[PDB]
RNA sequence: AAUUAAAAAGCACCAAUUUUUAUAAUAAAAAUAACGUGCAGUAAUUAAUAUAUUUAUAAAAAUAUAUUUUUUUUUUU
RNA sequence: UUAUACAAUUAUCAUAUUAAAUUGUUAAGUGCUGAUUUAACCAAUAAAAAUAUAAAUAAUUUUUAUUUGUUUUUAAACACCAUUAGGUA
């Protein structure tokens, strides 16, 4: 739509309530290291064609009937204004409403060009430029 | 604890007025305005103060604030704000003067967004190099002239096409159609003959009565 | 033959009917006030010839001032008696064949 | 505290609504809210 | 409170269908009639 | 049908008595 | 003897204001509120909405277009 | 403390969605293609710089629809208001 992450956003969300398996996303360097991020915290199931520098599917994960991710939003909520999170607001992004947040996946690209959740950016001391939370 | 800079500028106040501030300054105080001129005849042409103003240049809302990173500072390394720039020259009708539009940066915090600015300077070049489309880097210098205080310190990029028409003995760049009008009121060309003039300036008048009539208000 | 034309062209130039249609726009200090009175708030009516025009930039992109569509052909269909064909077909916008 | 939620925040806008002051909506979303509400287990067994 | 308002709905509906019925009898009873 | 036929032959006082008004009434 | 809240709406009356004037003299006198209705009906009368024009039934009426309203026995990329 | 204004209306800051469409006099069809009919010859028009992150990369133009003007043996007709004939369009 506007940017590449705010349409990976939007066919995923738009996906999982139809119950589909998978989602042709289009990849770019921001998009895949999202998605591999989200593989690793267990929110997808599994990938084919991601080698693709044009676009991949995203093979989606369910438990029981539901889908695993309910909430999935870009940074950028209107497409056109994007967001540089200090160290600070990665740190903020950990403790938030005043527990420990491993829960909710926060994703940002650093200065050096890696997609990297709010986890390794807090343990490394790091911030970037936030690209989309999914839980 | 790790104090602010709120902390650093009150030790600042404090060591050099022997206070902080006095309190109790917001008073919660309704100012109110009353209106004295008629209901469409404020005294003004374009503006029309009907409200209390705000006066303010950095303590209004919506707030702006300058914004420091640009092209300009990922370039050069300045020894203050405003010693190098890098814009486009846009005219050369006086000598020795050529002047260049650059660009900077002011943030919007609330909206969280920086937009794009235009300043013109008049900068100096002696051997008359600079032609009108050329990418040049400025520095800032002594005064040279009331408004001259920068210098053309590089030709960053030359307009070949600008140079080319000027060995053909045309101008720099074509010069616009469009522009500054000259009143609200549109002015209109006027197609007419050698004999019908005199009827034209006659409606022409009579347009301007009827302007005047407009001053009377009803009937 | 070209040296009465131009004679004509010159007296008509200078002749105090085409002097007084084209003068420039009234100032500010030469309409009045500040404003607050209506008809003498804004300047009067300028008309310009475009083959000599005596302001810079005829036309203009303004929001209030635009007035690239007043010159199209049919606001010079008021006066046709008076009319100046050669400056209609040279400046003139949308007309037809 | 008839659900038991002793460390929980809730705000409710009823601006959106047409009649703000009816006494139902409030309590209807509460627990619509609370219905829609993941537990930690669940959403762990979800992901693995 | 939109109930009690569907009621008076209903008999506002009632008497404006037989308005004209009910003027005549109140103008026996007031006296006002144009022979 | 009988009775609405002197509905034109009250005075205009007590002519919409239930209510004040006459623009508001059933035409 | 039926079904009916899925919000159709804000010439006079009511003092946010406004208008007029002084000719060798130069502002205090008069008038006017702003806004919306407004008995205008029937005949078991009467499609509605939007734009434009003309008539003092003007809160009205007429004319010229466009759109919508069909309840299944006509159509189905 | 809205840093959010629920729908429909009262009113002002206003891009006509286009190969199914618009225009055609010097090109076509033409009694104004829409009475029949979800389908209409030919001609011009479907895409064509970098950048998608880039902090306005764009223009200041046009009217296909409704009225109103522009000319007088200068529309024969058809339709409309004075009643059978004038004018009006």
């Amino acid at each position: 739509l506007y940017t590449p992450i705010y349409d990976f956003c939007h066919r995923i969300r738009e996906a999982t309530e139809q119950r589909k398996r998978f989602v042709v996303v289009p990849s770019t360097i921001e998009t895949r290291g999202c998605a591999r991020v989200m593989h690793d915290h267990g929110l997808v199931a599994g990938f084919r064609d991601f080698h693709n520098d044009r676009a991949f599917a995203v093979e989606l994960k369910y438990f029981q009937g539901d889908s695993t991710i309910n909430v999935i939003e870009p940074c950028s909520y209107d497409g056109r204004t994007e967001f540089e999170w200090s160290p600070k607001m990665m740190r903020r992004l950990l403790n938030t409403h005043g527990i420990h947040n491993r829960l909710v996946v926060y994703i940002c690209r650093t200065a050096d060009n890696r997609i990297i959740d709010h986890i390794h950016a807090v343990k490394e001391n790091i911030g970037g430029r936030g690209l989309m939370m999914v839980h | 604890p790790w104090w602010n800079f709120q902390t650093e500028h009150r030790q600042r106040c404090v060591l050099m007025y022997g206070g902080a501030r006095t309190k109790n300054t917001h008073n919660a105080n309704h100012r109110v305005f009353i209106k004295k001129y008629k209901r469409n005849a404020f005294p003004n042409r374009t503006r029309h103060h009907w409200a209390v103003s705000m006066t303010g240049v950095l303590s209004q809302r919506p707030r702006r604030m300058p914004w420091p990173y640009d092209l300009t500072s990922l370039i050069f390394n300045q020894p203050r704000q405003g010693s190098d720039k890098i814009g486009y020259v846009v005219g050369t009708s006086m000598l020795k003067t050529a002047v260049v539009a650059t660009n900077h940066m002011v943030y919007y915090p609330k909206f969280n967004q920086r937009v794009s600015r235009t300043k013109r300077f008049f900068a100096h070049d002696e051997d008359l190099a600079c032609v009108e489309g050329d990418l040049v880097h400025i520095k800032q210098c002594r005064k040279i002239s009331k408004y001259k205080h920068y210098y053309v310190f590089s030709i960053l990029e030359p307009n070949v096409e600008g140079r080319e028409r000027l060995k053909l003995g045309l101008k720099a760049v074509p010069p616009p159609l469009f522009g500054y009008p000259v009143s609200r009121r549109i002015v209109k060309l006027n197609l007419t003959s050698t004999e019908g003039t005199q009827e034209k300036l006659a409606a022409a008048i009579q347009e301007h009565v009827q302007d005047a009539y407009r001053f009377s208000g009803p009937t | 033959d070209t040296e009465q034309n131009l004679l004509a062209r010159e007296q008509h130039v200078r002749s105090p009917a085409y002097r007084e249609l084209h003068r420039p726009a009234l100032t500010n200090a030469a309409m009045g006030l500040y404003g607050g009175e209506p008809g003498f708030e804004k300047a009067h009516r300028v008309w310009v010839d475009p083959d000599r025009p005596h302001i810079k930039h005829i036309y203009n992109q303004t929001a209030l001032a635009r007035n690239l569509r007043y010159a199209r052909y049919g606001y010079f269909k008021r006066d046709m008696h008076l009319l100046d064909v050669d400056k209609l077909v040279r400046h003139a916008r949308l007309l037809p064949t | 505290c008839a659900f038991g939620f002793q460390h929980a925040g809730c705000r409710i806008n009823l601006k959106a609504t047409n009649n703000p002051k009816s006494p139902t909506h409030t309590v209807e979303g509460v627990f619509e809210a609370v219905k829609a509400l993941r537990s930690v287990s669940e959403i762990a067994a979800s992901r693995g | 409170k939109r109930s009690q308002a569907k009621l008076r709905f209903r008999i506002r509906q009632r008497l404006l269908k037989f308005q004209r019925q009910l003027a005549v009898a109140n103008a026996i009873a007031s006296r006002s009639v144009l022979y | 049908r009988w009775a609405a036929k002197f509905y034109g032959q009250v005075t205009f006082g007590p002519r919409n008595y239930p209510y004040p008004s006459s623009r508001w009434l059933a035409r």
